[PDB]
């Protein structure tokens, strides 16, 4: 299952584990941000 | 559900992490229930950078991928370098028997940096010194060979940067006659010692199911019992004529792949004894002269330097010796358009080589399969559902080199 | 078509980039032509593996999935069609005369010159079972550079893909989260294509300073 | 019999009576390879002439861009080598200099080597990119101020050839 | 703090010496090994070498203990914010170490990826060459980062200082500018 | 023996130091508790936790080494225990404790919390209280005049506990092996 | 008032450069401009710890402690910080720029009139 599941996104000003990542179409994936965290 | 799990960073700037690699944990109190892998924290450009050098230059960039396996990176480079052009079977013996002998007692070199780190890592503090003063004992060989302690550019395209100093023979016979007696007294520390098989044994499972899975490879993948070594299994380099063993384990956990280190540095240290009885003297640099490296290094009173039989050749009688100096130097060789793959069994697993060429004397194409950037997708098996404490032994156990990982 | 891809057209003698440093010299025309398929008989196991292959899938599925097969410095390329890339990797996977369990990973590689065909992603797989190793290679375009994943079939892939999107922006279509690995999340350009610029600075000299690799000239 | 767990301790314990192996480096530092990838030197002819003829081979072999070559001529009121060509400015950035040696191998002269002095470092970015001046090797005894005539009779394949003397 | 708030006179002078020597005697590093250069930091503490000696034993874990900073690596775009956030929880007084042609300048990687010298996130007190340097160079920088600690301004000497410092590097000429006989 | 045994496992513990060095456990906390303490209060914790080893050892010399008392080279020597020198009986002997942390610290990893703590719990509390009991009853027969039953009694519960410690060790847990099944991701054939 | 601009770069040339850009007067329905000119991170920390800068220039390249480094460190740590242009000298350093948090970020070399619209642009 995702491998090991994909990291939170890094970003100029914010790298926190809250940050979601980017998908190449821009949006926010959902499995980069851990479940428990209330989105960013 | 959430409320009772906290999310941590093992964060880049952490000891057991190697500075550039996050492990990003969500733990329920302290056991390891998700394990997020942060990667990039050492990206240098490697592979591209590359692109705007020659060949034979390019080897420079390659041992600074993975700087702990720099010779086998170095030897990966070239074979492909070779196997583009065609020369795989006209390199010298010498400059192939060279090849293994200092592939293996880098072997010996990044076992003995992956089991100190782990030992600090894991508290046992006199392992990093005891494995560094085995790692010295061969730095010194390679300083002497090379010139260089790290990121050697000593194993070239068609062969060798130069051949042995004189000494270097008797200095790897010493390595030959000590390796087993220091590395005994680092084993004292770890191999039987009951707190370290505590802290490894059963630690970081992980399945050959698993292994197959995620690609893993090298001790990793040897701890669960196959023998599936590239060594042995798609020999490069002349390691056919090699008596040595596969070494595995059936363990399949971290303590299974710290006795696999342990016995690999024997059995390297058994290659490189058959190493220096198959070692005749000979060139070290393929025989045509339209691609060799011509620079022939000596040393002087006032430094190492081109020979200065090589400086009269070109700069006094040699036309067509000054040219080919002038355009290997400066140019180097061009090879010819096409695509290889090649693979090399470094410590870390199957350390793969994508090259693609223009037909220029630049590389088109340089992608480096890095084994430990394979083997850190196992982070969240080896991780995950265990302590935090374990979760660091396991990541140990991997042992990533994150210069490969990033590249 | 049988041929072969030309991934540049290098004018004129010497490598020259550009019009050349001494005249009369940049008339030449030489394509660079990557290998074209290999006649038939491949050699070593490729036919025992090819062949094999052309079994398990039928005539109809093998000559619309396998583009092209290219034997060069004895390793076996399987230019594999898009679309198609999972069906051929699962019958290798699967099969147990092919049984290639072990991807070892996915590059990605760039060549901007080759129309309609500017991305090819390299599979590197190899049989344990069978001691052998093959490399598909699955070629993209840049204006639809989506090729399928075969996370469903290597679960090892899906960081190399990943990599591979964020450094050529090959759209691994149905991986999970094709989030870039390797570089921030908000990079702009993928490093990786010869489009992106090196993005050196100039290195520093007592009254000087030399331009990066990529500003200066080339052969 | 359990003791084997505890071999550790029989190692640390004997290190702590055998001496310590520790280079005592400043006071007294540790022998080098004689092969070590030092400092860049500039060297000369044993008349004192420079062996460097500014061809940039060096700086074009760096894969680091650390250094910067630029040629200009000899002639009969000042001249630094044998032949027409000399290097008037040489400079290397050893805060990019990797140490690989390509430069060595690159030069056709061996007017570049390598020590094995590597002692350096400054609070200056720009103090490490060390200089024609700081790089060239002392004027050994028998040698001349560079700027003079080629040891009479002489000439440049002399010098290459090694057949030359102060 | 109050022991820079003493009056110019020889109280501030010995308390500046000795302050100064402590510092450089007790100059704990931060376990902040990047690359290559971080093998070679740790080859330095091994025992060929000894880095304990000069009371450096102790590479300090957490930021907050660690007094010096060796870059010892290449500083790429994503770790650049890492390292600025490590270097800003440590607490003053506080030395960087650029550790190597990377983290010093970039190096060979002369690319996008690399920030091409910690310098542009960070305060670099000393450049160390070398790929990696060897841990002799090492030890050798760190004495001269001795040296700059000893001969340390405090208090009203702290803002003496800092003023003469600064009125003489407006002063000097761009590396760029300084064409010898280029020409 | 077995109650200093105890003691100085315990003790070692006490003071956070390793193989038990688990509160800061740099390997894998960073800096354990004093993270985010710097200067004087991070001073206060590490000098703390030195005066606690300077403690525990000083009371394991008291209470398991005579205290004071001269050691057997000196015990006969005149006025060994009196005047200043019990003074340097006494830090000799913490000292050598001192040594023991060291070399603890040189020579073995650091077991997990967990590890650590089913150490105590099915080790050293059972041990201690075994030998309590044992011990009472050793002292009530020799104060009955049993003699040899006593002897044979003390003999052989340490004689049975090195037993079934090991059976704790080796003989019935920690020493087994096992094998796992392989999933659907067509796994390789393991010779 | 007139506005007091801090112009850090180590480079003499960069900060004449810089002053250039903006005359004593930029966009004439503007305030007078003041120059402080700083060529070392402690000087330019300990001049914005004064206060009173309506904007500060950092070259990004400056050699001992870049220009981001310093407008990093001064918004973490002055309150009421002024809002801060860096000088990038490389097109890839744009993304450092947008993590230095600086209002904006102008690449080397100068542009004249783009830096002096970022200036007003910041200054307005
Ligand atoms: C005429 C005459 C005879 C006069 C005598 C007057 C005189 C000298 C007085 C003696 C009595 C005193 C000292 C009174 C003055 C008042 C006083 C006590 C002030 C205290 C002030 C204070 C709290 C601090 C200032 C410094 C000081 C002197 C404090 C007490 C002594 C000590 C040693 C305290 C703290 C230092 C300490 C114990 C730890 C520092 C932290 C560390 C980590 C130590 C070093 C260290 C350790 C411990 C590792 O674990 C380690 C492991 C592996 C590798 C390396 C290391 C490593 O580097
Ligand atoms: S050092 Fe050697 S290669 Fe470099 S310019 Fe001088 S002669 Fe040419
Ligand atoms: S050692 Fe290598 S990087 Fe340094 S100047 Fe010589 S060729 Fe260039
Ligand atoms: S400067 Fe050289 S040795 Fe140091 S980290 Fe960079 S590549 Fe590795």
């Amino acid at each position: 299952h995702p491998t090991p599941l994909p990291n939170p996104g890094v970003y100029a000003r914010h790298n926190s584990v809250d940050v979601p990542a980017r998908l190449p179409d821009g949006s926010e994936s959902p499995l980069s941000v851990s479940t428990i965290l209330p989105h960013r | 559900q959430a409320g009772e799990r906290i999310v941590v960073n093992m964060g880049p700037q952490h000891p057991s992490t190697h500075g550039v690699l996050r492990l990003i944990l969500e733990i329920e109190g302290e056991i390891i229930t998700e394990a997020r892998c942060g990667i990039g924290y050492l990206h240098t450009g490697i592979e591209k950078n590359l692109e705007y050098r020659n060949w034979t230059q390019g080897v420079t960039f390659v041992t600074r991928m993975d700087y702990l396996s720099p010779f086998f990176n170095e030897t990966a480079y070239c074979l492909g370098v070779e196997k583009l052009l065609g020369i795989t079977d006209d390199i010298p013996e010498r400059a192939s028997v060279i090849r293994v002998m200092l592939m293996e007692l880098n072997r010996i070199s990044s076992h003995l940096v992956a089991l100190a780190t782990g030992g600090m890592e894991l508290g046992a503090m006199s392992a990093m010194f005891y494995g560094f003063r085995e790692r010295e004992e061969i730095l010194r060989v390679f300083e002497s060979i090379t010139g260089l302690r790290m990121n050697h550019a000593y194993i070239r395209p068609g062969g060798l940067a130069a051949d042995l100093p004189d000494d270097a023979i008797t200095q790897v016979r010493r390595l030959v006659e000590i390796l087993p007696k220091r590395l005994k007294d680092l084993e004292d520390l770890l191999n039987e010692n009951y707190i370290w098989k505590a802290r490894t044994v059963g630690v970081g499972y992980l399945d050959l199911t698993g292994c197959m899975a995620l690609g893993i490879t090298g001790p990793i993948l040897r701890s669960t019992g196959l023998p599936h070594d590239l060594r042995k299994a798609q020999p490069y380099c002349g390691y056919e004529n090699y008596e040595f063993d596969v070494i595995t384990d059936d363990r399949c956990d971290s303590y299974g792949r710290y006795i696999i280190r342990v016995k690999e540095m024997h059995e390297s240290v058994k290659i490189v004894e058959q190493c220096l009885a198959r070692l005749k003297p000979g060139p070290v640099m393929i025989s045509d002269k339209k691609l060799a490296w011509p620079a022939d290094l000596k040393l002087g009173p006032d430094g190492l330097g081109n020979s200065p039989e090589h400086i009269a050749k070109i700069m006094g009688r040699s036309m067509e010796g000054l040219i080919h100096h002038f355009k290997l130097v400066t140019e180097g060789i061009r090879v010819p358009p096409g695509q290889v793959y090649v693979a090399v069994e470094s410590p870390r697993g199957e350390l793969g080589v994508h090259m693609v060429s223009d037909g220029g004397t630049r590389p088109y194409r340089v992608h480096y399969r890095d084994p430990s950037f394979t083997n850190l997708q196992a982070v969240a098996a080896t991780c995950e559902g265990g302590m935090v404490a374990d979760a660091i032994a396991a990541v140990a156990s991997i042992d990533p080199v994150m210069g490969g990982v990033d590249r | 078509g049988d041929e072969p891809e030309i991934i540049a057209v290098r004018r004129g003698m010497f490598g020259n980039r550009d019009t050349g440093d001494t005249s009369g010299y940049g008339r030449l025309v030489r394509p660079v032509a990557l290998p074209g398929s290999t006649p038939r008989p491949y050699g070593g196991y490729f036919d025992a593996v090819m062949d094999r292959l052309a079994e398990v899938l039928g005539e109809e599925r093998y000559a619309m999935s396998i583009e092209r097969v290219v034997v060069y410095r004895d390793q076996l390329t399987i230019e594999v069609s898009r679309v198609q890339l999972p069906a051929v990797a699962s019958v290798l996977r699967d099969d147990p005369d092919l049984r290639f369990e072990l991807c070892l990973g996915v590059s990605g590689v760039h060549y901007p010159e080759d129309t309609g065909r500017e991305l090819h992603a390299v599979y590197p797989l190899m049989s344990i079972t069978h001691n052998r190793r093959i490399q598909l290679e699955v070629a993209a375009p840049d204006a639809d550079p989506h090729i399928p994943s075969l996370y469903a079939v290597y679960p090892t892939t899906d960081w190399h893909e990943r990599e591979t999107y964020d450094f050529f922006g090959i759209i691994f279509d149905g991986h999970p989260s094709l989030t870039r690995i390797e570089m921030p999340d908000d990079w702009e350009g993928h490093p990786q294509r010869k489009d992106y610029p090196l993005g050196g600075i100039p290195v520093e000299y007592h009254g000087a300073q030399i331009p990066p690799p990529d500003q200066r000239r080339s052969y | 019999k359990f003791l084997d767990a505890l071999a550790g301790f029989a190692v640390t314990l004997g290190s702590m009576f055998k001496k310590p192996i520790t280079e005592g480096y400043p006071e007294k530092p540790g022998p080098v390879a004689p092969r070590y990838h030092g400092r860049h030197q500039l060297n000369r002819y044993p008349d004192g002439l420079e062996k460097c003829i500014g061809c940039e081979l060096c700086a074009w072999a760096c894969p680091a861009d650390a250094i910067y070559v630029e040629g200009a001529d000899n002639t009969a009121d000042e001249r630094y080598s044998p032949g027409e060509r000399y290097g008037r400015v040489y400079q290397i950035n050893y805060l990019r200099c990797i140490g690989c040696g390509l430069c060595i191998e690159a030069c056709p002269t061996r007017a570049l080597t390598m020590t094995t002095e590597y002692e350096m470092a400054d609070d200056n970015r720009a103090d490490l990119i060390w200089g024609k001046d700081k790089l060239l090797a002392p004027l050994q005894e028998g040698m001349q101020a560079p700027p003079h005539d080629m040891a009479p009779g002489k000439t440049d394949d002399d010098y290459y050839l090694g057949n030359v003397t102060p | 703090g109050l022991e820079e708030r003493l009056p110019g006179g020889i109280l501030l002078s010995t308390v500046e010496t000795v302050a100064g020597y402590v510092r450089k005697g007790s100059l704990w590093p931060a376990t902040f090994g990047l690359a290559c250069c971080a093998i070679e930091m740790m080859s330095t503490a091994g025992p060929r070498f000894d880095i304990a000696r000069f009371g450096m034993e102790r590479f300090s874990a957490t930021p907050r203990q660690a007094d010096l900073m060796i870059v010892a690596g290449r500083v790429s775009q994503k770790m650049a914010p890492v390292l600025r956030q490590i270097y800003d929880q440590m607490v003053e007084p506080k030395w960087v170490l650029a550790m190597g042609v990377c983290a010093s300048s970039g190096g060979m990687f002369n690319n996008y990826a690399v920030v091409q010298g910690v310098d542009h996130v960070v305060p670099v007190d000393i450049y160390l060459p070398g790929c990696p340097p060897r841990p002799e160079m090492l030890l050798h920088a760190i004495l001269k980062l001795h040296d700059k600690i000893q001969q340390m301004p405090l208090g009203v000497n702290r803002e003496e200082a800092i003023r003469e410092a600064e009125q003489a590097a407006l002063a000097v000429p761009p590396t760029i500018e300084l064409k010898g006989l280029l020409r | 023996l077995p109650s200093f045994l105890v003691y100085v496992v315990s003790m070692v513990g006490e003071t956070n130091r390793a193989p038990f060095d688990l509160p800061e456990a740099e390997g894998e906390l960073v800096g354990g508790f004093h993270t985010e303490y710097s200067s004087l209060k991070f001073a206060m914790f590490m000098l703390a936790e030195y005066v606690n080893m300077t403690t525990v050892s000083a009371l394991a010399t008291t209470m398991f080494l005579g205290g004071w008392h001269a050691p057997f080279p000196f015990n006969l020597i005149d006025g060994a225990n009196s005047g200043w020198w019990p003074l340097l009986w006494f830090t000799a002997k913490v000292w050598t404790f001192m040594f023991l942390y060291f070399w603890l610290r040189a020579t073995l990893p650091r077991l997990r919390y967990d590890q650590f703590m089913a150490l105590g719990w099915k080790v050293l509390i059972p041990v201690s209280l075994l030998w309590i009991m044992v011990v009472a009853i050793t002292r009530s027969l020799r104060q009955h005049g049993e003699g040899t039953w006593a002897a044979w009694l003390l003999t052989a519960a340490v004689v049975v506990v090195v037993a079934l410690i090991w059976g704790l060790a080796t003989s019935l847990r920690r020493r087994t092996v096992q094998p796992p099944p392989p999933q659907s991701t067509g796994a390789y054939p393991v010779p | 008032a007139p506005l007091r601009i801090l112009v850090y770069s180590d480079n003499p040339r960069t900060r004449e450069q810089v002053r250039l850009a903006l005359g004593k007067r930029i966009h004439p329905e503007l305030p007078e401009i003041e120059y402080v000119d700083v060529a070392t991170a402690p000087m330019a920390i300990s001049q914005m710890d004064a206060g009173g800068f309506d904007l500060a220039i950092l070259d990004g390249e400056a050699t001992p402690a870049g220009g981001m480094g310093v407008a990093k460190q001064v918004k973490d740590e002055i309150d009421d910080c002024p809002p801060i242009l860096v000088l990038t000298g490389r097109a890839d350093d744009a993304w450092l720029a947008k993590w230095s948090r600086a209002e904006a970020a102008v690449p080397h070399p100068i542009d004249p009139i783009r830096l002096s619209d970022a200036v007003v642009s910041l200054l307005r």
